[PDB]
């Protein structure tokens, strides 16, 4: 017998409470990057430590731009909540 | 084992929702390079070898049914089941085109003793929305 | 320049909305778990990994056991959320 | 480098707020077999070479204070920090012996920006308590 809320994880794109940046050409940052994780190391990291890559870089080459000073050079970090039971290998 | 069983005849479904266009109700703008993202994730997720399926601009309503419709799917050849969903949001909520939605409502139907084909599987839910509207200036 | 809420992680004994749960004679689950899965394997494995152990364990190695009927046969599912940028190896 | 730095000359602090009695105002019960968590704590942070330092039922204003001060230390030749609460609580919220007092404002102390010495260092808290009054039957 196990909890009816085990084996679920949320990737958020941001921290609670937050806003979560998007760009209109390229998209969002968090999908941006989890794809180009998950392109280069879903065959051989463990999905939390891709998700870990994931953070990095959104909050390392991501901050926004904006004419608007309010919402000029603001920064992101995702936000990884597991409930998992288990280590993750897509392959 | 300290790993998850992957290797069933089927990786898994992976459904996005892709929402960029909003009733003037909301007072939600509209979710420019949201496209791109759909895109990017579906051509991920293909080369993963999941079933992909791609759902633009629903209601609340719509995305609640399909969810249920989801859940009541047959699992048992599946390894995993992946959501992403791309919209606007606030702490604990998602927006249809039509309003908000709690996540919580979304999720309980892949609860262990709701979707019982998906029990001990991994269910992976992919958010890229607002939790808030604070802002983090950085620092260093 | 990073994230003001980066490089921060919640390790929480329960999920969401729940209930913990805690033995008088030997501790709370989630922490002799902790305790536990950190003696045999902070000189090996990831920090995330280990967490990772932990939420097998105390979902599946844990039940309540009480006379009122309606605290008893409950389960547990610790909940991991982390917002690092690195892995984190105590060694 | 895909990890943290680990090899400063002192591996961290290592704060345990061990609450087992509150006031009858709150309407809480003694949080029997606390302290044998807060023992076993204290020994497996040691062997990691953690800096200890125990506390025991203390109210919602002594935790806000203590973190307040632990925030102002200099903690230059220190690697990470670790915060253990073990008390009673509810969704965002733990409890000090005299009342609630909300995550949020323990956390801040540790932003990026509020403690220097500590940014781009890995700060972990661990979490004993109740996050509401919802039950898990189990399933399978
Ligand atoms: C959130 O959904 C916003 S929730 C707002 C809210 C909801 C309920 C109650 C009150 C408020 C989205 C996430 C999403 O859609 O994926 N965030 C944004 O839209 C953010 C924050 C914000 C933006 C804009 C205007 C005001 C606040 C519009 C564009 C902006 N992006 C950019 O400026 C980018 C930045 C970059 O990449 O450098 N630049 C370009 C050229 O696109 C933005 O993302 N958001
Ligand atoms: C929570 O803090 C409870 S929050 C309750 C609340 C707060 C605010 C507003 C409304 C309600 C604690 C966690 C903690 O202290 O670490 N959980 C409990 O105390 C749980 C749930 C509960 C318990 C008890 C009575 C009613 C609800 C008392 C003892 C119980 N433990 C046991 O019965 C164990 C189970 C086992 O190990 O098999 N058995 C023994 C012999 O100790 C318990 O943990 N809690």
């Amino acid at each position: 017998k196990i909890p009816v809320e085990a084996d679920f994880l949320y990737a958020y794109s941001t921290a609670p409470g937050y806003y979560s940046w998007r760009n209109s050409k390229d998209g969002s940052w968090f999908i941006q990057s989890l794809c180009a994780m998950l392109k280069q190391y879903a065959d051989k990291l463990e999905f939390m430590h891709i998700l870990t890559r994931v953070n990095r870089k959104v909050a390392t080459e991501f901050e926004s731009f904006s004419f608007d000073a309010t919402f000029h050079a603001k920064k992101q970090i995702p936000c990884i909540v597991s409930m998992l039971t288990k280590e993750l290998y897509f392959y | 084992d300290n790993s998850y069983k992957m290797d069933y005849p089927e990786m898994g479904l992976c459904i996005i929702i892709n929402n960029k266009n909003f009733h003037k109700s909301t007072g939600m703008t509209s979710r420019s390079g949201t496209d791109v993202d759909a895109a990017n994730l579906r051509e991920t997720f293909r080369n993963l070898k999941y079933e992909v399926r791609n759902k633009n601009d629903l209601t609340r309503e719509e995305i609640v049914e399909l969810m249920r419709d989801v859940s009541k799917e047959d699992h048992s050849k599946r390894s995993s089941f992946v959501c992403v969903l791309l919209s606007h949001g606030e702490e604990g909520i998602i927006f249809g085109t039509n309003g908000p939605v709690d996540l919580k409502k979304i999720t309980n139907f892949f609860r262990g003793d709701r979707c019982r084909s998906l029990t001990g599987k991994p269910k992976l839910f992919i958010i890229q929305a607002c939790r808030g509207t604070e802002l983090d200036c950085g620092i260093e």
